[PDB]
């Protein structure tokens, strides 16, 4: 039914890479009208290439757009860490998506320390009843980590709830937000809380805390 | 250069109806085509619907039907009117300039809009006070999604603000803040969050714990 | 960016310097085009004819302008209020340099079709051309736009005895080209002209080249 596959899904590495990203259609589609539009996390997409091979105003020359019939691609001939971003075909002959999954181009950078950063639950929190021992892993790369909630040394899986900034566009990073919801009480009941994030330093950092003590 | 505002992207029921708001400024608006599209939580985006610049109108099979795009050419305003809302529909409504065909130009920053039964809950935001690192614990708000600021717009960098998540059926979010050791408590910070559908705006002052 | 590279055939037939029609490079001397466009003005002298064109008022390079040296136009086109008929044109080009065109990556001939040869209804065939839009794009559309439209056919064609059987029709979903502008349907697998656009870009009516090739033949020979 002439979709965009579009592949990869995802895709990755480092600035100065030259990447591409393929629209595949297949049932071949007009190129005039094939679309790349590129989303920054959180913003919007952007116009990126239009009729295939056009840069929408302000995407840079980096980008080029390549491609006829069913085959079509997106080229940023040097990635910049700031095309950290997600890439969509889109043309108006594909029924019944006219859009693509998109590539998330994950640009590589140099592997990152998250910034870790450990959080006691807020006067506002005990006071609602609520107990969150938020944990901000900040700027690490890869996206690929892992948060051990430890209490008192043991080691909290259930009650926890993360997030992951889509890739920064500025630094290439990924922060990640882990929450460690405890009940008022379950909190209260104990004195250290730890969330910890772990390969390129093998031991993880630690950031720990504990309730009453200081 | 062209601004895209969409508006009126709100909490409502399934099956219920919502009509998103989109003024367009700095382009002329009836030469240009416009399109909705929404992309999704998952993120895949949708192409909604498109009206050309003379108001006929093109909708994604998705929503056709119980979908009407619309445009006020007088007033410069796209208008998304969604009725028969499924969960589906729950998205980031996007307004567009152009269309389809000739692709989009420009977009709006985006209207937000859950599709659920499930009542507005505002985000009860809480600080997190510990080169010091700073958080909003925005919890317990529903619908998505919640605004978060650093100093009404002044604490850009440093600020990671975390994509909420479900839990209890409510989004919880967060803000990492980082400024440098001198830049605080000294000067102050305060996540400002704002929850727009329960209309809930706090500005949470990170008052250290000591 | 410059996309005639691909349908390289396509001639922008302006007039001398507004754009009146779109055609097709069949030979290099001769520009296979409606004749609905010229017949208002019927001067070989008025239009120039561009190759390697990409672009509406933009000179792109790699572009050949060339005077029509010879304007024909179908004895027997006919303009209803609707339909067309026989609206192929013919048009012998000349340089301003004295020249038929010379193929090029941008610049080429478009294979006529088989002796008295049609592609299913259904077929992918492409419409070259700027295309006259409402709803402003910005391909806008100076530049000049290959459309994939599908034939449809016949009885398909919705106008009621337009058939003229001389003539294709052929619809997008949605829905581009130009008048005149060529209709390429990839035929045998190697790129043939299918039909000239008479009527359309509801889909459009394309005037069956195939028909037209003993005329072709008879004025380009």
């Amino acid at each position: 039914d002439i979709e965009l596959t579009q592949s990869p899904a995802i895709m990755s590495a480092s600035p100065g890479e030259k990447v591409t990203m393929t629209c595949r259609a297949s049932s071949t589609v007009s190129f005039h009208y094939l679309h790349w539009y590129q989303q920054k996390s959180g913003a919007s997409p952007k116009l990126w290439i239009y009729a295939t091979s056009n840069l929408a105003s302000g995407v840079p020359a980096r980008f080029s757009g390549s491609g006829s019939g069913t085959s079509y691609s997106l080229t940023i001939s040097s990635v910049e860490t700031e095309d950290a971003a997600t890439y969509y075909c889109q043309h108006y002959s594909a029924y019944p998506r006219t859009f693509g999954g998109g590539t998330k181009l994950e640009i590589k950078r140099a592997d990152a320390a998250p910034t870790v950063s450990i959080f006691p639950p807020s006067s506002e929190q005990l006071t609602s009843g609520g107990a969150s021992v938020v944990c901000f892993l900040n700027n690490f790369y890869p996206k690929d980590i892992n948060v051990k909630w430890k209490i008192d040394g043991s080691e909290r899986q259930n009650g926890v709830l993360n997030s992951w900034t889509d890739q920064d566009s500025k630094d290439s990073t990924y922060s990640m937000s882990s929450t460690l919801t405890l009940t008022k009480d379950e909190y209260e009941r104990h004195n250290s809380y730890t969330c910890e994030a772990t390969k390129t330093s093998t031991s993880p950092i630690v950031k720990s805390f504990n309730r009453n003590e200081c | 250069q062209v601004k895209l505002q969409e508006s009126g992207g709100d909490l409502v029921k399934p099956g219920g109806s919502l009509k998103l708001s989109c003024s367009a400024s700095g382009f002329t608006f009836s030469r240009y085509a416009m399109s909705w599209v929404r992309q999704t939580p998952e993120k895949r985006l949708e192409w909604v619907a498109s009206i050309t610049n003379g108001g006929s109108t093109y909708y994604s099979d998705s929503v056709k039907g119980r979908f009407i795009i619309s445009r006020d050419n007088a007033r410069n305003i796209l208008s998304l009117q969604m009725s028969s809302l499924r969960s589906e529909d729950t998205a980031m409504y996007y307004c567009e300039r152009g269309e389809l065909t000739y692709a989009m130009d420009y977009w709006g920053q985006g209207t937000t809009v859950t599709v659920s039964s499930a009542k507005t809950t505002p985000p009860s935001v809480y600080p997190l006070a510990p080169m010091v690192t700073l958080g909003c614990l925005v919890k317990g708000y529903f619908p998505e999604p919640v605004t978060v600021t650093w100093n009404s717009g002044s604490l850009s960098s440093g600020v990671h603000t975390f994509p909420a998540v479900l839990q209890s059926d409510l989004y919880t979010l967060s803000s990492s803040v980082t400024v440098p050791s001198s830049t605080w408590p000294s000067e102050t910070v305060t996540c400002n969050v704002a929850h727009p559908a329960s209309s809930t705006k706090v500005d949470k002052k990170i008052v250290v714990k000591g | 960016f410059t996309t005639i590279e691909n349908q390289p055939w396509f001639a922008a037939i302006y007039r001398r310097v507004t754009y009146v029609c779109g055609g097709s490079l069949i030979s290099p001397c001769w520009v296979i085009s409606a004749t609905h466009c010229f017949i208002d003005y019927p001067k070989k002298e008025d239009y120039i004819v561009y190759l390697g064109r990409s672009r509406l008022n933009s000179n792109t390079q790699g572009e050949m302008k060339f005077e029509v040296e010879n304007l024909i136009l179908h004895k027997d086109y006919s303009a209803d209020t609707l339909a067309h008929h026989n609206d192929i044109a013919l048009l012998k080009i000349r340089s301003k340099e004295g020249r038929c065109a010379q193929p090029s990556r941008t610049i080429q001939t478009i294979a006529l079709p088989s002796m008295y040869n049609d592609p299913q209804f259904g077929t992918s065939c492409e419409i070259t051309g700027f295309g006259k839009e409402q709803s402003t794009d910005y391909l806008y559309p100076e530049q000049l736009k290959m459309t994939v439209v599908k034939l449809i056919s016949h009885r398909e064609c919705y106008y009621g005895s337009e058939v003229t059987t001389k003539m294709l029709c052929a619809a997008d979903p949605q829905w581009q080209g130009d008048s005149g502008g060529p209709l390429v349907c990839s035929l045998q697998g190697r790129m043939t002209l299918t039909g000239i656009v008479s009527w359309g870009r509801k889909p459009g009516v394309y005037t069956r080249v195939s028909h037209f090739l003993p005329w072709i033949r008879s004025h380009t020979k």
